[PDB]
RNA sequence: ACUCUGGUUCCUCUGCAUUUAACCGUGAAAAUCUUUCGCCUUUUACUAAAGAUUUCCGUGCAAAGGAGCAUACAUUGAGUAAAUUUUUGGAGUCCCCUCGAGAGAGCGGGA
């Protein structure tokens, strides 16, 4: 690819791994990121939603807009990358 | 190699190696490199087949 | 070892990673099969020790692929009441009835011979029939391992079981008196059946083009090997040849062909096929010498012969002992 | 090279065996001649000559062949090249880059051609590579004199 | 092949302008012989 | 924004060229010790092979210093310079209910 930056780089690194993501309405979102993109889409499998009232929920799979996420914590692995 | 991986029930990929040989030896021309490189998968998928 | 370049490697690791100690090694040879080639002619019969039970098999040479596929395990024989019955149907168009009876292959679970129950209702129960049969089985196992000419595995054999005598005694005769019976009578059958050697064959892939194709049919027609490929290889400008040859001839041929041919060729060899030995094992007229070419006919003679001697077996076949005089 | 090179006159001279044409030596084992003895491995009457396994076939793979390997050192040549087919051209006038009618034709009658799963006409037809992209070396000649 | 996947993996890993290197044959038959004798596995992070 | 240096060539010194499958050398000498064949009214000088060691003709790279020929400041190791849906050109403010002195929060409601 072109020199996308190193934030998007490490996001397709993390597309392996379990990500816990907010969005900007306040759910949180941990799943298993099964694609990334550049502007920073990303699809969950295997997700849990967990509401802003502290309610949870599973979903097969989401699909969340990029410019609509808050921040994604990532695993540990990915600061040895 | 092929055979025995089908039936191991692998999954079979190609490479196609050592294209140098094409220009460098046989010096068969672009076209006809092409064609050369067209028997070597036709000849892997009637294996497979 | 597989060919040629397997056992080097193998010996050269003996030498030098692991043993370290001056080794004699034999001149290398091939492990032979013994198979029929005819139907017995005659069913023959073996009575157990204590006379009070009698057994009779008769010997057939197996439909060609179906060695194959037992080795391969295409087929195998915990499939056996509705799923090998129907495979012998459909590959087959087959004995059903009689496949159904099949119930063992022998010298193992993936032994290219087959044990058949062909005993009319009629004449046993198969309750009776059943207590036996585990006990027929490890005899016929035993037999086609161990047995015939010089005591290399039988393979392509079928073998049809059909006798009823069978008696109130199941603990002493079951093990002692059946299994041992079991065995000369697929002895007698097999013998009966005209017996023959196999030896395995190699098939070969060969490169080079206009003087080899001529090398390569002088080196192979030295060798008993035979050509069935001439393929002039597309895109290149090399022929590519394809032979048979067997094993027993093949350990000088990558060498020789090398030479010959000034190292244009090279060639690979691969094993896929049992092919009989010239000649008859048992024929009394041939003679054996080590000192002089032994070629068509002699060839199953001399190889018998000097298998048994290599065993260290008496020099000339048991037959007249395993038919015995009422047969 | 095969029988010729360096590794099969060191082999040759281990085994004291000559090839022909190469060189030969003093025994490097001077007791051999002294062990024969016929009779009990070697006895003849046990084992199938089928052809003599002479000189040649020892010297190529020696560890299936000798015995006392261990002693002697015995040095393995390499097992083979892929052979260059490289064809030299005579006529100058030639394209660098031709069919030698010494190359067999590509082609093999029976061969079923692969199905090649190219974009299907109506929408893909419209697609067009902007007008700058262009192969790596348009104008650069595919041969030269040299 | 796998020459190349340990160069672009390693950046010590010497390879000759001659002759291959075959990190992978590693036995000294295998050095020899330069065919491949026994199998030998490789471990290691790639890009796609 | 900082110290850092002219190219090229040549000489001489210093270091390393043991993980040998293999190779500082795509070439190829001689000697010593130990051991095994053949010449000999004696010893050397020898024949032709092994193992252990040296010598000799060469070798590679790096670094350092110097000396000569034609002459130029940049530049190495250390580091700069795009308002129309997914960021870098406002879906933002205000006005009620809740907890609380206080100021924030509730997928809160609304203009
Ligand atoms: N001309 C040409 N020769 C190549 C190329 N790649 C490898 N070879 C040559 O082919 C020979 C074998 O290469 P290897 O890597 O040992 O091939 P290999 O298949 O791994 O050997 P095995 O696995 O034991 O069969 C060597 O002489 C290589 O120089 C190539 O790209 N061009």
């Amino acid at each position: 690819m072109t020199s996308v930056g190193v934030p998007i780089k490490i996001l397709h690194e993390a597309e392996g791994h379990m990500v816990t993501l907010e969005t900007v309405t306040g759910e949180v979102y941990r799943g298993k990121l099964s694609e990334a993109e550049d502007n920073m889409n990303c699809q969950l499998a295997e997700t849990v939603v967990t509401f802003r009232d502290g309610r949870s929920h599973q979903l097969d799979n989401v699909f969340i807009r990029g410019n609509k996420i808050r921040f994604m914590i990532l695993p540990d692995m990915l600061k040895n990358a | 190699a092929i055979r025995h991986a089908i039936q191991e029930r692998l999954a079979v990929t190609l490479c196609i190696s050592k294209i140098d040989r094409l220009l460098l030896e046989l010096k068969l021309p672009p076209a006809d490199a092409y064609f050369k490189l067209r028997l070597i998968i036709d000849q892997v998928n009637n294996i497979l087949s | 070892g597989t060919g040629e370049f397997y056992m080097d490697c193998v010996m050269h690791d003996m030498r030098k990673v692991f043993s370290e100690i001056d080794i004699k090694v034999a001149d290398p040879v091939v492990t032979f099969n013994e198979t029929v080639i005819e139907t017995s002619t005659l069913k023959c019969f073996a009575e157990t020790p204590n006379k009070k039970n009698k057994i009779t098999m008769m010997a057939e040479p197996l439909e060609k692929q179906l060695d194959e596929d037992i080795e391969n395990e295409v087929v195998q024989i915990g499939w056996n009441r509705r799923r090998l019955g129907e495979f012998f149907q459909t590959k087959y168009n087959w004995d059903l009835l009689a496949a159904r009876s099949i119930w063992a292959f022998g010298p193992d679970t993936t032994g290219p011979n087959i044990l058949l129950d062909d005993t009319l209702p009629s004449e046993v129960d198969k309750h009776l029939l059943s207590t036996v049969r585990e006990s027929l089985v490890q005899g016929f196992q035993w037999a086609t391992r161990e047995g015939p000419l010089c005591e290399e595995p039988i393979r392509q054999v079928k073998f049809k079981l059909l006798d009823a005598a069978i008696a109130t005694e199941p603990l002493y005769r079951g093990g002692g008196q059946m299994i041992p019976t079991a065995r000369r009578c697929a002895y007698s059958a097999f013998l009966m059946a005209t017996p023959r050697l196999m030896e395995p064959y190699y098939t070969v892939e060969v490169v080079a083009p206009a003087d080899c194709v001529a090398a390569v049919y002088t080196v192979l027609a030295k060798r008993r090997g035979h050509v069935t490929t001439d393929a002039p290889m597309p895109g290149s400008p090399m022929y590519t040849i394809s032979a048979y040859i067997p094993v027993m001839d093949s350990f000088g041929f990558e060498t020789d062909l090398r030479i010959h041919t000034q190292g244009q060729a090279f060639c690979m060899s691969a094993f896929h096929h049992w092919q009989l030995v010239p000649g008859d094992p048992l024929d009394k007229s041939i003679v054996i010498k080590t000192l002089d070419v032994q070629p068509t006919p002699h060839l199953a003679r001399e190889f018998m012969i000097k298998t048994r001697r290599r065993k260290g077996l008496s020099e000339d076949v048991s037959v007249n002992k395993f038919f015995d005089d009422p047969m | 090279f095969y029988l010729f090179d360096m590794k099969s006159f060191f082999t040759a001279k281990a085994l004291n065996v000559a090839i022909p044409g190469g060189p030969k030596f003093e025994p490097l084992v001077k007791d051999l001649h002294t062990d024969e003895d016929w009779n009990e491995f070697n006895d003849i009457n046990k084992v199938i000559i089928r052809a003599p396994i002479r000189t040649e076939y020892r010297i190529a793979f020696p560890f299936m062949y000798n015995n006392l390997i261990s002693s002697l050192p015995v040095q393995v040549s390499w097992y083979h090249t892929p052979s260059v087919v490289f064809i030299k051209t005579e006529d100058p006038d030639l394209p660098a880059f031709y069919y030698d009618p010494l190359i067999n034709p590509i082609v093999l009658s029976n061969l079923k051609a692969t199905e090649e799963n190219l974009p299907e006409g109506e929408e893909e037809d419209e697609w067009e590579l902007p007008e700058d992209v262009r192969p790596i070396f348009e104008d650069v000649p595919l041969y030269t004199d040299n | 092949f796998l020459d190349c996947l340990m160069e672009q993996t390693h950046p010590e890993f010497y390879r000759a302008e001659d002759a291959d290197a075959r990190f992978t044959d590693i036995l000294f038959i295998e050095k020899q012989r330069g065919c491949s004798i026994k199998s030998q596995p490789v471990s290691i992070v790639a890009q796609d």
